[PDB]
């Protein structure tokens, strides 16, 4: 339950306004309907975004901390997966992915 | 892919 305590917290940050201009890309799913992306269910098998885990926080279906942390992986590994590794969403999910890592780490 | 972001 503390642990749980501490991920909700977590994704609060990832949401608020000091890293908004990195985390942005991330908030809500992959558009799949806009120009460019017609492929992209074809690559990403799972799809994650934050207002998804937001969902699964609040129904309770992460019964540990772990198994949050993996969902937030899984939209980074997306992210990388997805795009050119020089593209500039890649270099945003890298920051978002500090903030979260430094976190989760020190819980 | 994705194009030019920053917004």
């Amino acid at each position: 339950s503390e642990q749980l305590k501490c991920c909700s917290g977590i994704l609060k940050e990832m949401f608020a306004k000091k890293h908004a201009a990195y985390a942005w890309p991330f908030y809500k799913p992959v558009d799949v309907e806009a120009l460019g992306l017609h492929d992209y269910c074809d690559i990403i098998k799972h799809p994650m975004d934050m207002s998804t885990i937001k969902s699964k926080l609040e129904a309770r279906e992460y019964r540990d901390a772990q198994e949050f942390g993996a969902d937030v992986r899984l939209m980074f590994s997306n992210c990388y997966k997805y795009n050119p590794p020089d593209h500039e969403v890649v270099a945003m999910a890298r920051k978002l992915q500090d903030v979260f890592e430094m976190r989760f780490a020190k819980m | 892919g994705k194009a030019g972001k920053d917004s």
